[PDB]
């Protein structure tokens, strides 16, 4: 329902407002996703740039097993 | 947000279509009426009826046409002819007959051309404007010298495509659209809902084309 | 209203000035009583200014409270302010 | 090289994440505090103000 | 009990004592007047309402008078004055016809009386052409409130016949096609009353109009008309007065497309920002801030002007009046071309400015550098103000 | 921003100078554009980038004017306060000057703002600059300016309903909230596409490019070829893509097919032409639309190969235009029946010119041979013909870039003398920037 | 003679040379680029991905 959605935009607001991190961590590295079933991700802002941060993280690793696996193949 | 790898709106989408947005506590429209001249001219099933409901309207333009050329050639005329009366009363109303008549022409034609094809191909869509109007565009451009019997065809049937768009497609594709109130598929956004939509005294050219766009009157 | 309209009301004054210097065909530093007269009604009119955008919120939402639009406690801080943004 | 490795340092020394972390989220908050305002805002109804029906609740005193 | 009506009984004593005041100055051959004019500044100051809009005439009517020199335009000034706050605050078609009938003979007796040089007849001429296109609209104005008058029974307007009283509003707004008096009045009269005829009355209609009126139809066939007509012709017309009267056409265009989308708060921004330019423009001297008056009346980005124009455009499109809104834009694109001629007669140019020998050295500088910094209030412009 | 306002304030005060100080006035307004160089050279230093996309933010309230720095706004950046200095080394007034500063006041706000509406405000307020600075009255042209501003002018008027009516459908015109709501993106995209398919070259709104570019002076010419046009390729990056991404999804066949055509017809058109500067001035639409067709074909670092290909031709044609801009200078004409055997006339000047032809024709060693490589990836992996088509037509680009240079520099020598230091240091940032680009550019 | 704009030219574009270099040699390699902040992340998930796939076989 719309009362539903409105609590969950609340609570995700508050949880994001309230976000701390230290201690070698970059905040934008995240190091897991926020699972949701939201129809349209982009319905909450803070989840969508944080998976989107997430779905960054991963591309740029895949991209760095394929240099690895390439340096082990030529050898 | 902004990376050299890849954008992510482009693959982040809705799985499922959305419910209808709740806009106001009051969801029924308030507007003026239609006149009946105007709902009879918007029936198509009738080709000759609605080509001689349509036509005056087209006429009319020619009409002021007419009457301006007949008043600046009234203006240069010398006494020895201006005092002629029943000459200069036949060629003033021969300058506008013209006018009119030629108007009323094209028209006539467009309308029953246009309701034609409709009535043809059994469907509302633009392919009908655009014969139309190279139907009608060609009937002025003819006799001319050539760039014209080509340009005058596109002209017509351009304004056509124009009137589609701009008139009949672009309202049509926002009529969900909403000013006010909740935004629309994202009411856990928490914008709060008014006890009507916003009281608009507008003209009679702008009037709302959903329920819930706005309230028209005073 | 905004925090800096006074400053913008006096950069105001003094651009006042000055033109009224070039016009006049005298350089830019000539009669600096003018720019200093010119800079006291730019900042006070442009703090009346910014008067006006709390004055007009208020009436906006006083307003809107009044014909039934009821606006939630965390939207009325928008509004009912004097926020020196 | 040893002013590369100091250079490095002065880099981690300045950079601070946790306030890059509040640098975005005012950013988000004064973004969404404009779009709230601006959206009750576009409620603008407007009739001429004798309509003493569309401006029914206003508290309006005349002298004629 | 009459004590409600103070500010009446005031205006009528502060008339009888200034023109017995005006009397006695004359008897002493005095040939500058700024003591009647600083009395009649006075004047208007005291009668007139709280109000933003009364104000604002007020105030504007306050820096017009310095434009004007002799004992009988400060009287005609005030008397057209009063029908302009007075038909603000009209509600009947009775002194809505007694305050625009004090303005046009005011406006009309003003143009035969200022005219001096070579001009006078052409002047006299424009004049009269006025009077007469503005006794037949009159005429109708005063047959459509009788046939109401007769319909009702009361003073109320409403019904079929407020189309013609319309109109007589759109006449008197030089809206196109009857726009041709004000393009015959730009083209003779003197800047002073140039001046005083793009800023006052307009203001004072609108601010009826948004008071104390609705009508059942429509008016774009006129935005058409003001709009094209002023944007082609201003593309046309070689001479500068005729280029601003036809520009004026546009800006009136441009004006009732905010009226017929409602929302009047977008008219009274452009209105404001329109006014401002006009007491620019007609107290230039330097012919160099001829080009920011260009720029701000073109809608080009960081000036006034394009705000003004912009919250227009934004209100068309939120109630979604298409046609009317892409007929303004391609106007708008039009109306560059011969912004960018002004630019291209009045910046591109050696600077030549004559100093004054008889004294008044550049009389009027204060106003017009005060004026040229509306590259300042877009600051405040760009918020929620206006509403 | 409180930088921001100190360097304005500073560059704006040339005008207070009194004129009979020359070189004061001289060393003033170089310094003025030298100083911003540095401070983006600083903003390259603190940027993170394992950080987030949106770094150093600042937002002003409730005035739209939002501001923030991502990978293609920091490079278009650095390369903008590069061109800058060189465009005040070739010019000689005061009015020159203070166009060229608010031209790069301008274009700095424009290149990193985070606001649609800020966007329209701070780019076309340098529409009457561009006017005055093209139709100067000597030696410009009132008809290529009036061309340039006509056209930029329809197309920011189609934008500017659209504008507002996402302004109105969401209630903010700010990228990261506009990007997040539910919008009519038929309509928004068509008026973005207007816009920016006039600020860059695509056919057929593309004419007033081969009239302005060339009746610009020399430092117009640097400033119109190697910046503006890239503020349509970051107006595809920043604000269309990611709000209207379904329109670019549907009008992908169409805006291919303009750019396969702009590619091939503005490469026949620039074989016949007669002027150097109206040869360099056509080549630049044919990069251009390989630029929008990388941006557009979203597939496997888009971003990243288009932005570096809007580097390279940044770097590449305002060298291009320097070397024409001497020989006008000091020959008075830049038609190539008047000039022959410039080898072994000027062969410094030669040289300089064979290098940065074989750049422009994207010869390795060149960043342009990296960028159309990693653009042509970009357009592969979508579809092997929409490479082929750029991949065939090479000998088209060479064919105009060899037979231009071959006409100018051998044969019988006639012609100025060689480069003086001044020119020479006007060439030499670009060259430099080329060598490093092509060669070692990523670490 | 030294021309006027020699100090400046020299000052600006050699500041601008340096500053890159020291970019490129000084910051720190994270800072540097994202791919130095993946390429430790990327060999231990390999390091624990290729016994799966050799279990798989
Ligand atoms: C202890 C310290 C001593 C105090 C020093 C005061 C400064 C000198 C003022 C000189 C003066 O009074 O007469 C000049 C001059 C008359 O002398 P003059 O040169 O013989 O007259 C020339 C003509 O013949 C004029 O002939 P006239 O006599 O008929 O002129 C009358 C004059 C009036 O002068 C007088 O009649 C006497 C002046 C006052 C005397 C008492 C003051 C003490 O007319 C005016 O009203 C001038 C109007 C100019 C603009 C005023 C403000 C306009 C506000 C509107 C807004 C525009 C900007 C808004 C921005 C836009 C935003 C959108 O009068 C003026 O121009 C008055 C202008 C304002 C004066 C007030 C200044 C206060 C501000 C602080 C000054 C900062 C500098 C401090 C100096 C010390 C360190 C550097
Ligand atoms: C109870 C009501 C009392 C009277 C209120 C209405 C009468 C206002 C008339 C007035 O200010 O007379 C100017 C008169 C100056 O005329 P003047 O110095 O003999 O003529 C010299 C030339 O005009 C050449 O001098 P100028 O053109 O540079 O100066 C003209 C004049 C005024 O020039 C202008 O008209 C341009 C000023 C633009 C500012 C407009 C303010 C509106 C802002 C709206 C905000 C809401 O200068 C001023 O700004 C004087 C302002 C003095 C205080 C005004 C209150 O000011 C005074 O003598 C003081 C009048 C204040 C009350 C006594
Ligand atoms: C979309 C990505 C941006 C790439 C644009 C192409 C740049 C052209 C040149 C390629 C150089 C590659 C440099 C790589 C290392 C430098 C730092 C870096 O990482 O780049 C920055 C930005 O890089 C730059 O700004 C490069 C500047 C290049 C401009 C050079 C031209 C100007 C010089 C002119 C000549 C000067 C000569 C003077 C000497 C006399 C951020 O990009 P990403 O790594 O993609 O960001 C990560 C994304 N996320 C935060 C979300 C995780
Ligand atoms: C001068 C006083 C009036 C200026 C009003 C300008 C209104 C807008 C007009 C069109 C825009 C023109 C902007 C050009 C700016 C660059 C330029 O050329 O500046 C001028 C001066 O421009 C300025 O006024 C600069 C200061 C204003 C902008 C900076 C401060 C506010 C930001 C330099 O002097 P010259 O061109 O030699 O002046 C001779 C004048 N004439 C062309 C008529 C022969
Ligand atoms: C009307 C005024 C003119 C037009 C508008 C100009 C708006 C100002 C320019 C753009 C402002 C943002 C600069 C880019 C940036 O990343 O800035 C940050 C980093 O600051 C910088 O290093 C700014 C460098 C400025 C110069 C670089 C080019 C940008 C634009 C140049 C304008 C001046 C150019 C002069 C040319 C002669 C912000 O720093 P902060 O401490 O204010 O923000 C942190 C936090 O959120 C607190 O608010
Ligand atoms: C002048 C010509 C007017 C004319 O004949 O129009 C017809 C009646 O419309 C009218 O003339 C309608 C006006 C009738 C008086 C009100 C419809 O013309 P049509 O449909 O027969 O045209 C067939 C051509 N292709
Ligand atoms: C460039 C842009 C397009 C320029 C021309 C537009 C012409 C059509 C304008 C239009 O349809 O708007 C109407 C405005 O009233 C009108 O324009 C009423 C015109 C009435 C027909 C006139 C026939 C000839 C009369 C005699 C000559 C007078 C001059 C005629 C040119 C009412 O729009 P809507 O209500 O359909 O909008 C519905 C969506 N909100
Ligand atoms: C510094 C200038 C140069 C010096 C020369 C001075 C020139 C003379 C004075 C200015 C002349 C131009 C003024 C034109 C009239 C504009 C104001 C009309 C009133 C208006 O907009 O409506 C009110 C908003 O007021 C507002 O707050 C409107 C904001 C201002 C609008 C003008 C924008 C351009 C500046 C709302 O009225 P309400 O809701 O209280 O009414 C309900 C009870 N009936
Ligand atoms: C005029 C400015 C734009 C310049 C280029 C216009 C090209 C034509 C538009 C092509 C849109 C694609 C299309 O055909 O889809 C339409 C979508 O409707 C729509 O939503 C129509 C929107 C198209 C116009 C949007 C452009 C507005 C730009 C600003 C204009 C100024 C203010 C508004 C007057 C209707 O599809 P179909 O009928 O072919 O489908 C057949 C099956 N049913
Ligand atoms: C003098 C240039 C010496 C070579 C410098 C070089 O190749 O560095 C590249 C960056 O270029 C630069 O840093 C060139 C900046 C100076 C312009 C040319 C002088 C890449 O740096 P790398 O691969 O050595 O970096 C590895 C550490 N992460």
């Amino acid at each position: 329902s719309v009362e539903e959605r409105q609590s969950f935009h609340d609570k995700v607001n508050d949880v994001f407002k309230n976000l701390t991190g230290e201690a070698g961590k970059r905040w934008a590295r995240p190091d897991e996703p926020i699972l949701h079933t939201l129809n349209d991700e982009k319905e909450e802002p803070h989840i969508f740039f944080h998976n989107t941060n997430y779905r960054t993280s991963r591309k740029y690793i895949n991209v760095e097993k394929t240099k690895i696996l390439r340096e082990q193949a030529l050898e | 947000v902004f990376s050299g790898a890849f954008n992510t709106p482009s693959s982040t989408t809705a799985r499922e279509p959305y419910a209808k947005t709740k806009s106001s506590e009051a969801e029924y429209g308030v507007d003026t009426p239609v006149p009946a001249s105007a709902l009879k001219a918007a029936d198509k099933h009738d080709a000759l009826a609605y080509a001689v409901a349509n036509a005056p309207l087209i006429g009319l333009a020619g009409l002021a046409a007419g009457a301006q050329e007949a008043y600046m050639t009234f203006e240069r005329l010398p006494p020895t002819l201006s005092r002629q009366h029943f000459k200069q009363a036949q060629l003033l109303l021969g300058i506008i007959g013209k006018k009119t008549a030629y108007a009323t022409l094209l028209g006539a034609v467009f309308s029953f051309t246009d309701a034609t094809v409709e009535n043809m191909r059994g469907k509302h869509d633009m392919t009908s404007g655009m014969v139309a109007g190279a139907v009608t565009g060609f009937l002025f451009g003819m006799g001319r010298p050539m760039p014209q019997p080509v340009a005058w065809p596109l002209a017509f049937a351009g304004a056509a495509v124009a009137a589609d768009f701009i008139g009949e497609l672009m309202p049509k594709y926002m009529k969900d659209y909403r000013i006010y109130g909740p935004v629309v598929h994202r009411e856990n956004w928490g914008d709060p809902v008014p006890p009507r939509p916003p009281i608009l005294d507008t003209g009679a050219a702008v009037r709302p084309s959903d329920p819930g766009q706005f309230w028209r009157g005073y | 209203g905004w925090a800096y309209s006074g400053e913008w009301g006096m950069l105001a004054g003094f651009c006042f000035g000055t033109l009224k210097n070039v016009q006049e065909g005298k350089a830019w530093f000539r009669r600096p009583y003018i720019h200093g007269a010119g800079m006291i009604a730019g900042y006070y009119l442009f703090k009346a200014a910014a008067d006006w955008e709390d004055e007009a919120l208020k009436r906006i939402i006083t307003r809107y409270e009044r014909k039934g639009y009821a606006i939630p406690e965390d939207r009325k801080e928008l509004f009912a302010a004097n926020q020196y943004k | 090289a040893y002013i590369l490795d100091f250079l490095s340092y002065m880099w981690e020394k300045n950079n601070d994440d946790s306030a890059s972390y509040k640098e975005w989220q005012d950013f988000l908050d004064v973004a969404e505090k404009d779009r709230r305002r601006d959206r009750i805002i576009a409620w603008r109804e407007r009739t001429m103000y004798d309509d003493y029906a569309a401006n029914a609740e206003e508290p309006i005193i005349y002298k004629r | 009990a009459a004590a409600a009506a103070m500010i009446e009984l005031d205006l009528c004593f502060g008339l009888l004592l200034l023109i017995l005041f005006g009397l006695l100055s004359l008897r002493n051959g005095h040939v500058s007047l700024a003591h009647i004019r600083f009395i009649c500044q006075c004047w208007l100051v005291m009668i007139t309402p709280l109000e933003v809009q009364d104000f604002a005439l007020c105030i504007l009517t306050v820096v017009l008078l310095q434009s004007f020199h002799s004992f009988e335009a400060l009287l005609f000034l005030l008397l057209a004055y009063i029908g302009q706050l007075y038909m603000m605050h009209s509600c009947n078609l009775v002194s809505f016809y007694v305050c625009l009938e004090a303005q046009t003979l005011c406006v009309v007796v003003l143009c035969g009386l200022l005219a001096r040089g070579a001009s006078t007849s052409f002047s006299v001429e424009a004049a009269l052409k006025f009077l007469l296109l503005s006794a037949m609209v009159s005429g109708m104005a005063l047959f459509w409130f009788s046939a109401m008058y007769q319909r009702t029974g009361s003073l109320d307007m409403v019904g079929q016949e407020t189309f013609w009283i319309l109109l007589v509003m759109l006449f008197k707004l030089g809206v196109a096609p009857m726009h041709m008096w004000s393009v015959d009045l730009y083209g003779s009269i003197p800047k002073s009353l140039l001046l005083y005829l793009s800023t006052a009355p307009k203001l004072s209609l609108f601010t009826f109009w948004a008071s104390s009126w609705h009508h059942d139809f429509s008016v774009g066939v006129f935005i058409l008309f003001s709009m094209f007509i002023g944007s082609i012709g201003a593309y046309g017309q070689p001479a500068l007065r005729s280029l601003f009267a036809y520009s004026t056409i546009n800006e009136i265009g441009l004006l009732l497309l905010a009226v017929e989308t409602a929302g009047f708060h977008t008219l009274y921004q452009h209105l404001g920002i329109y006014i401002i330019t006009q007491l620019l423009l007609w107290n230039l001297t330097d012919k160099r801030l001829f080009a920011l008056c260009a720029v701000s009346l073109a809608g080009l980005p960081p000036f006034a002007g394009f705000f003004g124009k912009a919250w227009i455009f934004w209100h068309a499109m939120s109630v979604q009046a298409f046609s009317l809104l892409a007929a303004a834009l391609f106007c708008t694109l039009l109306s560059l071309v011969y912004y960018l001629r002004v630019i291209r007669l009045f910046w591109t140019a050696p600077v030549h400015t004559a100093a004054s020998f008889t004294g008044a050295p550049n009389q009027t500088t204060l106003t017009s550098a005060c004026a040229v910094a509306l590259a300042f209030a877009p600051v405040m412009l760009v918020k929620p103000f206006v509403i | 921003m409180f930088i921001s306002v100190l360097l304005i304030l500073f560059a704006l005060c040339v005008t207070l100078i009194p004129e009979a100080h020359y070189h004061m006035v001289r060393v003033w307004s170089f310094v003025a554009t030298i100083i911003p160089m540095w401070v983006v050279t600083w903003m390259w230093w603190n940027f993170d980038a394992s950080g987030h996309g949106l770094q150093m933010l600042v937002i002003l309230g409730r005035s739209h004017l939002a501001f923030g720095i991502d990978g293609v706004a920091l490079s278009l950046m650095l390369l903008t306060t590069v061109l800058f200095p060189i465009c005040m080394m070739l010019l000689r007034t005061v009015a020159g000057f203070m166009t060229f500063i608010l031209l790069e006041v301008l274009v700095l706000s424009a290149l990193c703002v985070l606001d649609l509406l800020g966007f329209y405000i701070l780019f076309e307020a340098s529409l009457i600059l561009l006017f005055l600075l093209i139709g100067r009255a000597p030696y410009g042209s009132l008809e290529a300016a009036y061309k340039i501003v006509l056209y930029t002018m329809a197309g920011s008027l189609v934008l500017l309903p659209t504008l507002f009516m996402i302004y109105s459908e969401c209630g903010t015109t700010n990228v990261l909230y506009m990007t997040c709501a539910y919008n009519h993106q038929t309509v928004l995209g068509w008026g973005l596409l207007a816009v920016l398919a006039v600020k860059i070259p695509l056919m057929p709104v593309h004419l007033w490019l081969p009239e302005a570019h060339v009746a610009a002076p020399t430092a117009g010419s640097v400033l119109l070829a190697g910046v503006l046009l890239k503020l349509g390729g970051i107006g595809f990056l920043r604000f269309m893509l990611p709000v209207v991404p379904e329109f670019c999804v549907s009008v992908f066949p169409l805006v291919s097919t303009l750019c396969l055509v702009s590619f091939l017809f503005s490469t026949l058109s620039t074989l016949r032409q007669i002027d150097l500067k109206k040869i360099v001035a056509y080549s630049s639409i044919a990069h251009m639309s390989m630029v929008t067709l990388a941006i557009f074909s979203q597939s496997e670092f888009s971003a990243y190969s288009s932005s570096f290909l809007m580097i390279a031709h940044g770097l590449i044609s305002p060298a291009l235009f320097l070397i024409v801009g001497i020989l006008y200078d000091r020959a008075h004409t830049k038609f190539i029946l008047y000039f022959s055997g410039l080898g072994a006339s000027m062969p410094i000047g030669s040289t300089l010119f064979f290098l940065f032809t074989l750049g422009n024709l994207a010869f390795p060693l060149f960043p342009n041979f990296i960028a159309e490589v990693l653009c042509m990836v970009s357009i592969f992996a979508v579809h092997e013909l929409l490479a082929y088509v750029f991949c065939v037509c090479q000998v088209l680009g060479a064919a105009y870039g060899f037979w231009a240079f071959n006409r100018v520099v051998h044969g019988l020598p006639r012609g100025p003398a060689d480069v003086t230091r001044t020119e020479f240091h006007t060439v030499l940032p670009l060259l430099i920037g080329a060598v490093w680009l092509g060669i070692k550019p990523m670490a | 003679k030294t021309l006027w704009w020699e100090p400046y030219w020299y000052a600006g574009f050699g500041g601008m040379g340096v500053g890159v270099y020291l970019i490129y040699h000084a910051k720190p390699l994270e800072a540097l680029d994202i791919k130095y902040w993946a390429a430790p992340r990327a060999a231990k998930e390999l390091e624990t991905e290729m016994r799966m796939l050799d279990k798989l076989n």
